[PDB]
């Protein structure tokens, strides 16, 4: 999230820039909420400061993001549903060779019908290279995990490289299945069943 | 400059309201110029207050 | 005396004593290859140095702690550095280097970067990437030179061994302090000895094509290879410019503080404005006398038509009325420990009180002492220093003063309260007036104008109408841009009654964004175009449609024109920003992408619209924001008297504003400062940070004037300095002579001490002549073909020609036609007689004399291409082609030069002068610099292609296209048919008046009946003008009025030879 | 000086950079305008002591 337009532009943010608004009156929201930690009118003044700090570009109707977020997934279960969880799902992620001294972090996760993931087994996932720093302790009651850090070197992933027929998640943290870890020239690996 | 001009009608023997210098045509002005005609128009419309 | 015993007969040839010859040139060039690098320092060990060269070199240069605390590794795993003093401390630091070295074979003492560290860096070690980053950037900083420095120092030792010279004009010797009184060479000797110490072979680094080698000692730091290239420039310029040594010692002292600093290049970046600030920005606190020019520019002021009308003396009232300098100029020295330099400059500057050549040469010699090096840093910090800044808008335009979108464009309602409506209406009127032109609508012109990311080592298809309406503002609406005539602008603007304000915009690429400028501009172009163009498509984009919410009543469909369809597709590109991609070869594992709002550096269309945006905001400053924000009606009266058509000139980011003199004298110099504060306040409201300057001078396109002065910047380009951006190897050997000629022709335009400068140019010219492949070698006449004047040949007077002589066949015509009755005597003076008489040289065999002296072979060998055009075997092909010209014996010159040599001229009487002698026109040139001082007064300074070739080729031979057949053009265009051009040297003079009036094609005693040009083929006159004006410029001294005397074969049969050359092509 | 100070207070109250309604530098020559100060006493003499 970001308050103003220029807050993501003066800081050299990398990513898709989305200018959004909701159909509500944002002003009278600022008088309903207590526990605001300061002046209750001061935050309305601070809202005006951010509204004037931004550039004069037209925002684009928060439903334009929310339909992308919900509606492909809801349409997916009407035809992917109860085929098999083993062979409708697949995941993209970075792959390190086994020859290490003391691995597959996930990048996206794809759910599709059988023919689509069979069409996803080709379209080779080389020409994509990162540098994975992988060193952490186990943190939660789920199995062995190390919160790694991957920095993509080459070009980023096109969407028509994936499909028009296969839904995929948009956000993901990084972890792999003790010891240490250093800079590894990782590559991608499409796994499925 | 309009509302103070209205308020100055009440106080005549103390303060007097004039149109400022450099609201007139620059350098005397000439009829042959386009800008000085509109400057005279603005000035002659604003004077009677 | 070692150099004397080695180079006896050559130094006398280039000092005016003995005649120049090819065999002495080649026997010297045999020895120039045969020098060890230690031999140069052995030759430096023997010269006795005086007491006024000795100054304390600090001990702290040699002991610098290593580079581990300087760099680090950022997140995203790219290497950076942490800065210690200031956020711009991103240059190369100075540390101990020797610990990262392994020695070369064949010689123990010199090492390079070790292969194990780059292996582990390619593997991905943390420290090894930092170490190879530092090693590669130190190599790239040390590499920025043209040739190894020992060759330049050796050329200095050869050229300046002939003692003082003699002037044929002033009839006396010159007084220039010799090598004993030369402080940069004393320091260059002491540093290079103290590095080595007990170790022999005494060269701190050697220079090769791909990489360098370092002397393996703890005394070696990274600051030394820029420091030595910095000292060699001052050691040459102290000789060949006649610098005062009291300024050269300060110039060396600042460089020693730079080497003793934390970083070298960063200190020079922060200290690059000491010499002009103390000297040039503080001249004439008390003015008492001197002459100044009297220009005026003619009344259609957009034409920039100037006129010189005499010169008047100065008066007492024209002193420096500009504000003071002391409070910040002393502060700059007190911050960096240079108060002993700054106070030394100020107390010496305060002693000049008259405007003559002396005080002008003081400014030249003070500006020369700045260090011209090329700042070196990695691209991965060049980007993240330059492209991370952003403009700050202190007064943005409110959200009420916009409507809803027309597609992706919001329009600006004209009832806004901000200043942006004046920006809006100029671009709107510009688009509305360019769309109504008939030329933008035939398909041929659209095809002609047809004819993602960007990186560093397709925007031009859709960003057309922005550029197309920028050109209309620059050339039709406000003709303030001068996009050759920049000189008389500043000579008027630097005069006594008028002042000038040097306005420069900082960060012109980071200046304009979508916040204030691009949104209003793309709203204006989307509306000015849609009136004239309705449905009519552009080149390749069709018409379209997009919804709108212009009025808040309803929404509707409103079809898009097709020319504004590009505005629709292009504003979404400008709305987000640009994407860059980097990969430096100076640090491995460093390869990423980056998102900015800035523009690319050196595009073409990125200049024109910035100039339009400069002039528009300056006009709305002088019109609206000016009177609305100030008291003090002197300032109001000053603002209401000037407009940008009458006084404002801009070419890029920078601008120049001229405030003329009134009847009462000059303008009060305090109200000008009160207006300067308002310019600085005006820039803050929309993001521009002006770099305004008011001292009494004029700065425009980096040219420095004071009272109309033509001050050259000697340190604008160095001698031994060359830019290298990549890490790739350079071109092979026979293309270095182009840069050596570049050194010479750049020394021409700066007013060097000309006997010293030609004499040093000979030493370089003979040093760069031989290379291993029998070896390759150019004779000395091959360089005379390239525009290099001579000293004393064929038994003539010494110092007899000038460097204003042209190059090529027009150059070869002139000195031969001046020296010919002496040359034909010198040939017969040793057994070169034949029986028949030639029409040129008489009874002497010029063919055998020129073959044995190898003049022909140099003449044809200089015309070989120096470009190894599209491997070492192609280099060997070019070498065999170049050797074949030397082995072949020749019969005569080219057909053009032989057709030239039938024309004889005469020097009857000198012309009346064109300008005052006591007027200082140009800096550096004075009666002490005798020959340019005579040429520039006698001629006068300039104060006022394949199609054109081939159509004249077919027109002069017997054969717009209906217009050319009968008209004529001037001489400089009509005489390009035989490829004659006015050379680079004559550009700062008045060749037009000399061609038009003072070269007569008619003898003084009437008509000799031999010089009869027919009424047919009257194009010959335009070439005879050049052949006349050659010798009237090559002969040193006064440019003389020249009359035609003889054409041997007749004027009718003269041009038939030119027609044979035109048939032969 | 009182006219200049009142013009600056006028600018501060209207909240601009320049006061639109100015008191000094009008078109009227007012070189004979005296005001009350501490230089003269109640008698006619100067107040240097």
């Amino acid at each position: 999230f970001a308050h103003a337009d220029s807050e993501l532009l003066n800081a050299n943010y990398f990513g898709h820039l989305l200018r959004l608004k909701i159909p509500y009156i944002t002003e009278v929201n600022l008088m309903i909420r207590k526990n605001r930690e300061g002046g209750e009118l001061f935050q309305l003044v601070l809202s005006y400061l951010y509204k004037m700090y931004a550039t004069s570009a037209q925002p684009k109707w928060f439903g334009s993001l929310l339909r992308l977020l919900i509606c492909p997934w809801l349409h997916m279960e009407k035809l992917i549903g109860e085929a098999d969880p083993a062979s409708t799902s697949a995941e993209i992620g970075w792959h390190v060779p086994r020859e290490q001294l003391m691995g597959f972090i996930p990048y996206v996760s794809i759910r599709a019908p059988r023919l689509v993931i069979e069409e996803l087994m080709e379209k080779n996932w080389g020409q994509y290279h990162a540098q994975v720093i992988v060193t952490d302790q186990l943190v939660v009651g789920e199995p062995r995990r190390v919160s790694a850090k991957a920095v993509i070197k080459g070009n980023h992933l096109p969407v028509k490289l994936i499909s028009r027929f296969a839904c995929f998640t948009l956000t993901s943290k990084y972890e792999m299945r003790t010891g240490r870890g250093a800079a590894y020239n990782a590559r991608l690996a499409f796994r499925s069943d | 400059s309009f509302r103070v001009a209205l308020a100055g009608w009440l106080y005549n023997g103390v303060v007097t309201t004039v149109i400022d210098d450099s609201s007139y045509p620059k350098d005397g002005g000439s009829v042959t110029s386009l800008e000085n005609l509109w400057d005279f128009f603005i000035l002659a419309l604003a004077l009677p207050l | 005396s070692m150099i004397l015993t080695q180079f006896g007969p050559f130094i006398e040839s280039i000092s005016g004593i003995t005649d120049q010859s090819n065999d002495v040139f080649e026997n010297a060039a045999k020895a120039f290859s045969m020098f060890t690098r230690s031999d140069v320092y052995k030759a430096l060990d023997e010269i006795p140095f005086s007491e006024d060269a000795m100054l304390p070199i600090p001990p702290t240069i040699y002991t610098k702690p290593s580079h581990d605390s300087y760099y680090y590794i950022d997140a995203l795993n790219r290497v950076r550095r942490k800065t210690y003093q200031g956020p711009d401390d991103v240059y190369v630091p100075n540390c101990s280097i020797v610990e990262l070295l392994e020695p070369h074979e064949t010689l123990t003492s010199y090492g390079r970067l070790s292969e194990a560290i780059e292996n582990r860096a390619k593997d991905g070690d943390s420290q090894a990437r930092i170490a190879t980053t530092y090693g590669r950037i130190a190599e790239s900083q040390a590499r920025q030179i043209k040739a190894p420095l020992e060759k330049f120092v050796l050329a200095l030792l050869v050229a300046e061994a002939g003692g003082s010279l003699y002037d044929p004009v002033l009839q006396k010797y010159d007084e220039i302090p010799g090598l004993s009184h030369n402080c940069p060479l004393w320091c260059f000797r002491e540093i290079c000895r103290h590095i080595s110490g007990p170790l022999p072979d005494r060269a701190p680094y050697l220079y090769l094509s791909a990489g360098v080698f370092w002397l393996m000692s703890p005394r070696m730091t990274s600051a030394i290879p820029p420091l030595l290239s910095d000292l060699v420039n001052l050691a040459i310029l102290q000789q060949t410019a006649g610098l005062d040594p009291s300024l050269v010692r300060l110039g060396v002292q600042i460089c020693l503080h730079a080497a003793a600093s934390s970083s070298y290049a960063w200190f020079i970046l922060k200290t690059k404005s000491i010499f002009p600030q103390n000297t040039l920005h503080s001249m004439y606190e008390s003015l008492e006398g001197g002459y100044c020019p009297n220009l005026e520019w003619l009344e259609p002021r957009s034409d920039y038509k100037f006129m010189y009308m005499g010169a008047m003396p100065l008066s007492t009232k024209y002193a420096r009325s500009a504000p003071s300098n002391d409070k910040k100029a002393r502060e700059l020295g007190e911050k960096y420990g240079l108060s002993s330099v700054v106070s030394e400059l100020r107390r010496r500057t305060k002693t000049y009180s008259k405007h003559d050549f002396t005080s002008v040469r003081y400014i030249r010699d003070a500006m020369a002492c700045t260090s011209g090096i090329f700042l070196v840093r990695t691209p991965t910090e060049t980007v993240l220093q330059e492209y991370t800044q952003s403009p700050e808008i202190k007064v943005p335009i409110p959200q009420k003063d916009w409507t809803g979108p027309i597609g992706e464009i919001r329009i600006l309602k004209d009832t806004t309260s901000s200043i942006a409506r004046y920006l809006y209406r100029t671009w709107y009127l510009a688009a509305a007036r360019m769309a109504a032109q008939p030329r933008t609508w035939d398909p041929l012109f659209q095809a002609i104008m047809r004819s993602a990311d960007t990186s560093m080592g397709p925007q031009q298809q859709v960003s057309a109408p922005h550029t197309l309406t920028a050109d209309y503002i620059n050339y039709h609406m406000n003709l303030s841009t001068t996009s050759e005539k920049v000189i008389p602008l500043g000579v008027y603007a630097s005069s006594p009654p008028n002042q000038s304000i040097n306005i420069d915009i900082s960060a012109c690429d980071a200046s304009i964004t979508w916040d204030f400028f691009l949104s209003v501009i793309m709203a204006a172009i989307h509306e000015g175009v849609a009136s004239s163009s309705i449905g009519k498509p552009f080149m390749g984009v069709p018409a379209s449609i997009v919804n709108d919410e212009s009025v808040v009543g309803v929404r509707a469909a409103r079809p898009i024109s097709g020319m504004q369809n590009m505005i629709q597709h292009l504003s979404k590109l400008y709305k987000r920003g640009f994407s860059y991609r980097v990969n430096d070869s100076f640090s491995p594992g460093n390869d990423f992408t980056h998102m900015t709002t800035t523009f690319p550096s050196g595009s073409t269309a990125t200049s024109t619209e910035h100039t339009a945006n400069n002039s528009t905001m300056m006009e709305t400053f002088l019109t609206v924001w000016g009177p609305e924000h100030t008291d003090d009606p002197d300032v109001l009266r000053l603002m209401k008297s000037l407009t940008i058509q009458r006084n404002y000139v801009c070419q890029g980011d920078d601008g120049l504003m001229i405030i003329d003199g009134n009847t009462a004298g000059k303008v009060n110099s305090e109200t000008i400062q009160k207006m300067l504060e308002l310019i600085s306040k005006y820039g803050e409201e929309f993001g521009w940070k002006y770099d305004i300057a008011y001292d009494g001078t004029a700065e425009y396109l980096k040219l420095y004037f004071i009272f109309g002065c033509r001050i050259p910047n000697l340190s604008r380009h160095p001698i031994v300095g060359k830019e290298r951006a990549n890490s790739s190897a350079e071109e092979p050997w026979p293309a270095i002579l182009d840069q050596i000629m570049g050194i010479f022709f750049n020394g021409v335009h700066d007013g060097l001490q000309w006997q010293r400068w030609i004499r040093y140019s000979w030493a370089l010219c003979c040093a760069f002549s031989r290379q291993r492949t029998g070896y390759l070698q150019y004779p000395m006449w091959s360089f005379v073909y390239w525009g290099l004047p001579l000293v004393k040949v064929f038994g003539s007077d010494p110092w007899i020609f000038s460097w204003y002589m042209p190059t090529g066949d027009l150059g070869m015509y002139s000195w031969i036609s001046l020296i010919r009755p002496l040359m034909t005597r010198w040939m017969v003076a040793n057994g070169y007689v034949t029986d028949k008489c030639s029409p040129v040289f008489g009874n002497a065999d010029y063919r055998k004399c020129f073959n044995e002296l190898k003049l022909y072979q140099g003449y044809y060998m200089a015309q070989l291409p120096r470009n190894p055009k599209k491997t070492r075997e192609e280099l060997a092909e070019m070498d065999e082609t170049l050797m074949r010209a030397r082995k072949h014996s020749y019969s005569s010159f080219s057909k053009l030069l032989e057709a030239y040599l039938l024309v004889k001229w005469r020097m009857c009487e000198a012309r009346e002068p064109s300008v005052d002698l006591r007027l200082p026109l140009c800096a550096g040139i004075d009666p002490l610099n005798s020959d340019p001082f005579l040429k520039m007064v006698s001629v006068g300074p300039m104060l006022q292609n394949a199609i054109d070739s081939a159509l004249l080729r077919l027109r002069t031979l017997g054969a717009l296209a209906g217009k050319i057949m009968l008209q004529d053009v001037n001489t400089v265009q009509l005489a390009r048919v035989v490829n004659l051009a006015v050379p680079d040297t004559w550009m700062s003079l008045d060749f037009d008046t000399m061609f038009k009036h003072h070269v007569k094609l008619l003898p003084k005693d009437g008509r000799h009946l031999n010089t009869d040009i027919p009424p047919r083929m009257g194009w010959l006159r335009a070439i005879l003008r050049f052949l006349g004006a050659g010798m009237a410029m090559t002969a040193t001294g006064v440019a003389v009025d020249i009359y035609l005397e003889d054409i041997h074969g007749g004027g009718r049969s003269l041009g038939q030879r030119f027609m044979t050359w035109m048939r032969q092509e | 000086d009182e006219a200049d100070d009142a013009t600056k207070k006028q600018a501060k109250d209207t909240e601009k950079a320049k006061a639109q309604v100015t008191y000094s530098d009008t078109g009227i020559n007012n070189a004979n305008e005296l005001s009350r100060s501490g230089n003269v006493d109640n008698e006619g003499g100067s107040n240097q002591k």
